[PDB]
């Protein structure tokens, strides 16, 4: 009979049916959502916005919901940090259980479309058989998505009647839900401005909308129609499944890279922030200022934020974790609970040396603090006999500036190569590895999940695309070749290739 | 052994689900075998 | 055969001439493409509103009504989105724009001549070879009021000097 | 581990009997790949739609199950006409020698290297 | 709306219930020793 | 089979299954979008790739404030 | 034809001893068989003559217009371009907006004239290629004053193009305008 | 214009004129002179 | 002609109007089957193979469930 792969193949012919599907899958997509929403806020902790943020603690749906309005909860908290005090329904509990009563909704639809599948509406008045217009189908739904683009783009990111949608500082310490006016110019394709997107859905909504009015008006010319075999359902899935792995290589792109539409706040820092010093320069820069206004390094350092100094650290690196490190980011390095200020390493004399840095790419990495040229001065040693560069034969102490461990001086050897190892791995912080009971080996926040699932669903799209445009456009030959191929195939008996016009 | 608790479901819950699903499939195609006769 | 108005460009076929004002002239040809009546009526309704909007701005400049304060035109629309007035105009041109909608259905079905609503409150062009021309002369005031209103507010973003003022000292 | 010291020890990958043998896998994985969808893309017709195609082979029938001729003319058309293995036992004859010379040589060569005769 | 002129029977041969069941096992096999960590 | 209010409704939206404009159509158009679009597409790829350096667009995080 | 024969048409022939195309006959005016990389064959004279004529017909407004740009400055373009010539003038100009006006003006002109006029005669519209009506002067009716007409549009508009050409690219090479050029002739003893 | 965009205009013109269009010239006039027989 | 006539804004789509109905079922898979005549040597093989008994013990072998089924049917 039908094999187990081509079971879901019935429905290809049987458009109220086909209805029924979809809307299944569209409720269990809902109920997802609702559930991953639920269980989420079921396991998130409010309480600490700056040292424990959403995506430190592997909030992966919530960040979508906060990206674009809903920032509150029935709880009276915010993600943002501040406490509401009267929450509105479309918090993240009124979203979640929104989308679970859209799920039971659209289920009851697929049932009843299911039972009721012989509708007229799907039968060719001219022939009487099961048909779908899908040039004009496709009119239709380019309406319906152009006037949905626009209405976003117009009233909820321009905030007319919506909440706006999130923005953020170049260093993510001050960002809110707001409005964005539309950036009409050349500033609207930056990638990272964010008014860029209401200049977009406005504008390419509008496009759509004509677009709209186009293929409902204008029906297929028969070459296209022939070629692309516009009457074949199949030639709307195989389109529909590449613009499907394309948008979801782009989106890969702009959560790896980075844009205005994947702040850092939600989604946790890039791996190109930490490689390219983008928060240790920000912090440098600000000290330094801080130095120029007659500040001392003790009071420079206490006026960095602690968030900042959160960002500039390896373990918020999405390229750290591993493909079965399994968990929140809480559950690797812990939950961050203070910050113990910049470790100076003031050498024997009194030179200012540097512990180099992690690379993400090395799992472990050799302790050597360079000069401020960057010659090694010291280190720490794997074979002690015939050291030169030891800490101890160089002398070496770690002044602490800044955090709960301000205006310490330590000076033994031990306490300076424990805190060499800490400075390895960027900003030194304490952690709490007894509530979630952690490892210790670093995970990937939100930004590395998403990367690498779309990753490989674009990657197994593209085989599919693949599949099904090959069926469709060879639907004829489907169950094997007759004896037609035999004559054509001969070499030389026509002169083009197919056609058998030619001699 | 200091090992994950879940991944006792994971592994016993992804390999029951599809292996019931295929015996389901087998089972239902001859039943159907020998209804036809 | 071919436009007076173009004489290079041959005559535009839904432009037989019979509506006045007709020289032929539409280069790009929407009067193939669209109903030439729907465009008379849009013609005749914008230009109305341009040969008002040329006149009062004249006015304004001369006279601003002493319960108003005196703003030069262009500066009084933003007075008036909030004095309130502006609201008051814009609300009432809907109420007629409503109606001018049900006249447009009309329009559509060819029961009604485009441009036209019956409005010879003192029977001025009751004479049959007068509202010929006075057809002719309303669509051609209307059609330089079209370019009048443009220039007038134009010059005054690039020139802070109301018409008058302006003319008066370039 | 055994594969890494021996790389350290011995550096098989320049060893040229290793790479013979990478040679062989990745061809009989490409002629492997080739060969199936070749003789799954001539299926003839002997199914219905709702059926699947491996049914139109019935075991122990005396006709061929597929068109060589039409496979034969596309993997011409492919490269070229000379390229194209028109004799199906040569075809056989080399998908079988292929892999296997292949993994003599990278057998060889870890012998050979036994006694320290190591890569480039 | 009536009997579905679509309705299609669906089958499992054994030789397929035995490459599920092997390929389920032997995923199960490779993927528990990093499920457990 | 069933006749319905809403199906009365949507039916003249699916009546013209098979309906085709005789030759090539709206080819030449369609083609000379596509070009448009791939432009465009072009454009913007080499915006964030930072091949295409535009004035007043800095494709950078610190460009947010 | 103005000397039909004589000096266009059939009989004539720019490379003797070539043929004259296969699509060069002689009705199209200016027509002294010269296609030698045969475009003719996959061009519709009819553009192909739209362009030549306005080509020429810009390039003579232009040739003159540099000519006569290093002659005479209208005062007050004058001193806003401070004496600019040729592409500094346009550098210039493009500034105070002479350029963008002209720009404008020229295209409004061309979308309301030459396109639909294009889309017309390419496809039977009496409207002989280049044929825009102008005559305010009717400075020809004569069946032959206009023949001769023609010819001369088009030739002393390809003297036109071969020289606003060259204008251009002396100036590039060596600084002087036009009227600059040819006095100083040599030009290398400075670039200016 | 900054001279990366100019640089990109220029890539685009040269890649006209160099590869799309002749190509398609070539293409043409070749398509035209050898022509099948009894199409 | 015009330039908004040349869109043929007006003409449905620039070059579309008065559409015909395309005829080919796009969604619809060759059936034409083909019989091999048999052989003598092919009798003779399968008059050993049945004498042996590989015709007997699995009906059910290399038939699908619509195959076998409408067989079992007659
Ligand atoms: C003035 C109005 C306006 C403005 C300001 C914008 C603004 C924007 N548009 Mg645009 N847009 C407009 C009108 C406008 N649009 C209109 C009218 C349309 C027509 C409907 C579009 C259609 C459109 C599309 C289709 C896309 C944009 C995108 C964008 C964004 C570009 C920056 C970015 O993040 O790129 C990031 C994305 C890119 C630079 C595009 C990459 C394209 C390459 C070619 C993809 C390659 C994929 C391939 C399969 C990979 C293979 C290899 C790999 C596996 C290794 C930005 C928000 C892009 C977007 O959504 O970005 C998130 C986008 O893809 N716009
Ligand atoms: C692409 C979509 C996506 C993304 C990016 C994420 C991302 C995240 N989820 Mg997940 N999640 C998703 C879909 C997604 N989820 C779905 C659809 C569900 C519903 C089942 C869940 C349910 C869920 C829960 C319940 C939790 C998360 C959590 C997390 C976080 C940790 C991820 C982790 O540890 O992976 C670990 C992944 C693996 C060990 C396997 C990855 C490698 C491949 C895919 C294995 C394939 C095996 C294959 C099928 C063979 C099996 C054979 C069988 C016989 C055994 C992270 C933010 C955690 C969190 O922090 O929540 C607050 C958490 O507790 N997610
Ligand atoms: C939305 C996109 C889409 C849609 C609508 C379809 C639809 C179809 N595909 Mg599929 N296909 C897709 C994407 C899609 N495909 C992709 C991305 C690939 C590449 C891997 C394929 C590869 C593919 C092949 C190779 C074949 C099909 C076939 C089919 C047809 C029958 C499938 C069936 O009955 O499966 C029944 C499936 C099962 C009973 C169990 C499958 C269990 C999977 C493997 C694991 C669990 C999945 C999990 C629960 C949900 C995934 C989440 C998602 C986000 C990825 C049907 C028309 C068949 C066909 O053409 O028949 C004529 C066929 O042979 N498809
Ligand atoms: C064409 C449209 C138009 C528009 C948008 C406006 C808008 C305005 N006019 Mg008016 N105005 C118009 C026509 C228009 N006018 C005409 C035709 C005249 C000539 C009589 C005037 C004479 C006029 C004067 C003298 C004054 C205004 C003023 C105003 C302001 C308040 C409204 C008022 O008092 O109107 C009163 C106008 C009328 C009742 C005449 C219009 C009647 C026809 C049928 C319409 C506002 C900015 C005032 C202003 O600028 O204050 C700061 C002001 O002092 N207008
Ligand atoms: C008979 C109906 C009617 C009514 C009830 C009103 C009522 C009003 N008009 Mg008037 N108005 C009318 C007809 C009417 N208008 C018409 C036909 C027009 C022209 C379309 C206007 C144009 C107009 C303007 C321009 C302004 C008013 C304003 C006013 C206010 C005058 C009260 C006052 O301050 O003394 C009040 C809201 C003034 C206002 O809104 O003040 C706040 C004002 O500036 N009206
Ligand atoms: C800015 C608007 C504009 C527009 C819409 C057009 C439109 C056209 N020009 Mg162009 N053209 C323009 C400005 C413009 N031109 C200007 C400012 C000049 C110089 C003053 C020219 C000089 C020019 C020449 C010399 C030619 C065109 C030609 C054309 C045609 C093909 C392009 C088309 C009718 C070609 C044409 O009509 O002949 C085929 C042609 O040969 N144009
Ligand atoms: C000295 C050169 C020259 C000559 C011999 C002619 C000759 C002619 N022109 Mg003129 N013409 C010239 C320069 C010249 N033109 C220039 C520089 C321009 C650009 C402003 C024009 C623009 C122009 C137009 C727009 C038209 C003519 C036309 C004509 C014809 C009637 C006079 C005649 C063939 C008319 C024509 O083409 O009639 C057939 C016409 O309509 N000419
Ligand atoms: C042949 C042909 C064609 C053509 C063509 C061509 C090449 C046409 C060229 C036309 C030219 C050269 C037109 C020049 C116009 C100049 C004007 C109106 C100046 C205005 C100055 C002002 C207002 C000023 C000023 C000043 C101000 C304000 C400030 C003061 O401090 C300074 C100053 C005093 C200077 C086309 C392409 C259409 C094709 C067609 O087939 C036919
Ligand atoms: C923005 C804004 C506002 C506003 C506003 C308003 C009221 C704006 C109104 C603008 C108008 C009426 C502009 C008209 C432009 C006309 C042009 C260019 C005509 C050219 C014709 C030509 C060249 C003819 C050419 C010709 C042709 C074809 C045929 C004959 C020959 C020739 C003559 C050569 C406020 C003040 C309310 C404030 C608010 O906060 C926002
Ligand atoms: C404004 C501006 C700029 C500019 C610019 C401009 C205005 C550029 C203009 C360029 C033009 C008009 C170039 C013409 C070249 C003509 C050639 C080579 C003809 C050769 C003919 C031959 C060999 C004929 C031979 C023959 C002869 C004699 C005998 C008969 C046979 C025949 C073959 C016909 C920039 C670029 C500087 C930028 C600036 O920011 C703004
Ligand atoms: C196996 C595997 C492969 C790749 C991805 C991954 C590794 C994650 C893993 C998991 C994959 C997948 C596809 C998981 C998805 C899970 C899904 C779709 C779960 C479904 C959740 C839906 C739920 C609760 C819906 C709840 C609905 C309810 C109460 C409805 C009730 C109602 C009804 C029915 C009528 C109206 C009234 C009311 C009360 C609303």
């Amino acid at each position: 009979g039908l094999p187990w792969y081509r079971v879901h193949t019935v429905v290809l012919n049987d458009p109220g049916r086909l209805i029924a599907v979809h809307l299944m899958h569209t409720a269990l997509v809902a109920g997802w959502a609702g559930s991953m929403a639920l269980y989420e806020l079921a396991v998130f902790d409010p309480s600490d916005p700056v040292l424990n943020p959403m995506w430190r603690q592997g909030m992966f749906v919530m960040p979508f919901m906060a990206r674009i309005g809903v920032t509150d909860s029935w709880g009276g908290w915010s993600v943002t940090g501040e406490s509401v005090a009267n929450p509105g329904f479309w918090s993240f509990e009124g979203v979640a259980l929104a989308h679970i009563g859209l799920s039971g909704l659209l289920f009851l639809a697929a049932v009843w479309h299911w039972v009721y599948w012989d509708l007229e509406l799907f039968r060719d008045p001219r022939t009487g058989n099961p048909a779908l217009d899908l040039p004009k189908i496709f009119g239709i739904h380019l309406l319906l998505s152009g006037v949905l683009c626009f209405g976003f783009g117009a009233f909820h990111v321009t905030g007319a009647w919506g909440p706006g949608i999130w923005v953020s500082d170049a260093y993510g310490i001050t960002g809110k839900v707001q409005p964005v006016a539309p950036a009409w110019g050349a500033e609207g394709f930056n990638p990272f401005n964010p008014s860029g997107v209401a200049s977009h859905h406005i504008a390419a909504g509008i496009l759509g909308f004509l677009a709209g009015i186009f293929h409902i008006a204008v029906r297929p010319p028969q070459r296209l129609y022939r070629a692309l075999r516009m009457g074949n359902i199949e030639t709307v899935l195989s389109s529909s499944i590449a613009a499907v792995f394309w948008s979801a290589f782009i989106t890969t792109g702009t959560m790896w890279y980075g844009s205005a539409t994947t702040p850092i706040e939600l989604f946790g820092p890039t791996r190109y922030q930490w490689d390219s010093g983008y928060f240790q320069q920000e912090i440098e820069r600000r000290v330094e200022n801080s130095l120029n206004e007659g500040l001392n390094l003790s009071e420079a350092w206490s006026r960095i934020p602690d968030k900042l100094a959160f960002y500039d650290y390896i373990g918020n690196n999405p390229a750290k974790g591993g493909l079965f490190r399994a968990g929140p980011m809480n559950k690797g390095d812990g939950i961050a609970e203070a910050w113990l200020g910049h470790p100076i390493f003031q050498d024997k004399e009194g030179k200012e040396l540097t512990v180099r840095r992690m690379p993400a790419f090395f799992e472990t990495f050799p302790v050597i603090l360079v000069d401020k040229d960057g010659i090694i001065r010291a280190d720490i040693p794997f074979r002690r006999a015939e050291s030169k560069y030891s800490i101890e034969q160089v002398g070496v102490t770690v002044s602490f500036y800044g955090g709960k461990l301000n205006g310490q001086v330590f000076k033994d050897a031990p306490t300076v190569k424990k805190y060499a190892r800490k400075a390895q791995l960027g900003e030194v912080l304490e952690f709490d590895r007894t509530t979630l009971e952690s490892d210790g080996v670093f995970r990937s926040s939100p930004r590395g999940w998403y990367t690498f699932g779309h990753a490989n669903f674009a990657l197994l799209f593209f085989l599919g695309h693949l599949w099904h445009g090959s069926r469709t456009l060879f639907r004829d030959v489907f169950s094997g070749i007759g004896a037609e191929v035999t004559e054509q195939v001969e070499f030389g008996a026509f002169q083009k290739l197919g056609d058998r016009s030619t001699k | 052994m200091n090992v994950s608790v879940a991944a006792y479901l994971a592994v016993l819950l992804g390999t029951f689900v599809p292996v019931v699903f295929l015996v389901t499939l087998y089972i239902q195609s001859e039943s159907r075998k020998a209804g036809s006769s | 055969d071919f436009s007076a108005a173009v004489p290079f460009l041959k005559r535009p076929s839904n432009l037989d001439g019979t509506l006045a004002g007709d020289v032929g002239f539409d280069p790009l040809g929407f009067s193939d493409v669209f109903d030439l009546r729907v465009l008379r009526e849009a013609e005749l309704k914008h230009g109305r509103f341009a040969m008002l909007a040329v006149l009062g701005f004249l006015v304004q400049e001369v006279y601003t009504f002493p319960f108003f304060p005196k703003m030069a035109p262009v500066d009084a629309h933003d007075y008036f989105v909030t004095q309130g007035g502006g609201s008051q105009i814009i609300f009432w041109i809907s109420f007629v724009e409503i109606f001018g909608v049900v006249a447009l259905f009309e329009l559509i079905q060819g029961k009604r001549d485009a441009g036209d609503f019956a409005f010879d409150p003192l029977g001025l062009g009751k004479d049959e070879a007068t509202l010929a021309r006075y057809k002719v002369a309303e669509i051609k005031h209307a059609r330089l009021a079209m370019i009048a209103i443009g220039g007038f507010i134009h010059q005054f973003w690039v020139t802070k000097q109301t018409v008058l003022e302006q003319l008066g000292n370039f | 581990n055994f594969m890494l010291v021996f790389q350290a020890e011995h550096n098989i990958l320049m060893h040229p009997f290793h790479q013979l043998g990478v040679a062989g896998v990745f061809g009989g994985s490409l002629f492997s790949a080739m060969h199936g969808s070749l003789v799954t893309s001539s299926l003839i017709r002997e199914t219905t739609e709702n059926e699947s195609a491996n049914y139109g082979y019935k075991f122990g029938q005396e006709e061929e199950t597929y068109n060589i001729v039409a496979a034969h003319g596309y993997f011409g058309r492919l490269i070229f006409q000379y390229a194209s293995f028109n004799n199906s036992r040569a075809l056989h004859f080399f998908l079988g020698l292929w892999p296997v010379v292949g993994i003599w040589f990278t057998a060889l060569g870890v012998m050979t290297m036994a006694f320290n005769l190591n890569g480039f | 709306s009536g009997p579905n002129p679509n309705k299609q029977p669906v089958e499992l041969n054994r030789t397929s219930l035995f490459w599920g069941l092997l390929l389920i096992f032997v995923l199960a096999v490779l993927f528990s020793s990093y499920f457990f960590n | 089979a069933l006749r319905t209010r809403l199906g009365e409704l949507l039916r003249p939206l699916n009546s013209e299954y098979g309906k085709v404009a005789p030759g090539w159509g709206t080819t030449p158009i369609m083609g000379f979008v596509m070009l448009l679009f791939f432009l465009f597409l072009l454009i913007i790829l080499q915006i964030y790739n930072s091949s295409l350096i535009i004035e007043n667009v800095d494709v950078d995080w610190a460009s947010l404030g | 034809l103005y000397k039909d024969g004589i000096i266009q048409g059939l009989g004539v022939e720019a490379i003797p001893g070539a043929g004259r195309p296969a699509n060069l006959d002689g009705t199209l005016v200016g027509d002294v068989g010269f296609d030698p990389l045969g475009f003719s064959n996959w061009l519709d004279l009819r553009w192909a003559r739209e362009a030549e004529i306005k080509h020429g017909r810009v390039a003579m407004l232009a040739a003159t217009g540099m000519i006569v740009q290093d002659a005479y400055k209208f005062p007050g373009f004058e001193g806003e371009f401070g004496g600019a010539a040729m592409m500094k003038l346009h550098n210039l100009a493009v500034e105070q907006g002479a350029m963008q006006q002209l720009l404008l003006w020229l295209g409004l002109l061309e979308i309301i004239s030459g396109v639909p006029a294009i889309i017309q005669t390419l496809n039977g519209s009496e409207r002989q290629p280049g044929d825009f009506g102008f005559d305010p002067l009717n400075c020809g009716a004569n069946p032959d004053t206009l023949a001769r007409r023609q010819l001369t549009e088009l030739k002393n508009g390809r003297l036109a193009m071969i020289a606003v050409g060259g204008m251009v690219h002396h100036y590039l090479l060596v600084g002087r305008g036009p009227i600059e050029f040819i006095t100083n002739i040599p030009n290398f003893k400075n670039p200016l | 214009m900054t001279p990366s965009l100019s640089a990109f205009i220029n890539s685009l013109l040269l890649g006209l004129f160099v590869v799309v269009i002749p190509i398609g010239a070539a293409l043409f006039l070749v398509s035209q002179s050898d022509r099948v027989t009894r199409t | 002609d015009t330039v908004v006539s040349s869109l043929y804004k007006s003409l449905g789509g620039a070059l579309d109007k008065t559409a015909v109905y395309d005829e080919e079922d796009q969604l619809l898979i060759l059936s034409d089957m083909e019989t091999f005549p048999e052989t003598e040597l092919g009798r003779r093989r399968v008059a050993q193979a049945e004498a042996a008994g590989w015709f007997t013990g699995n009906p059910s072998f290399g038939k699908s469930l619509i195959e076998y089924s409408e067989e079992t049917k007659k």
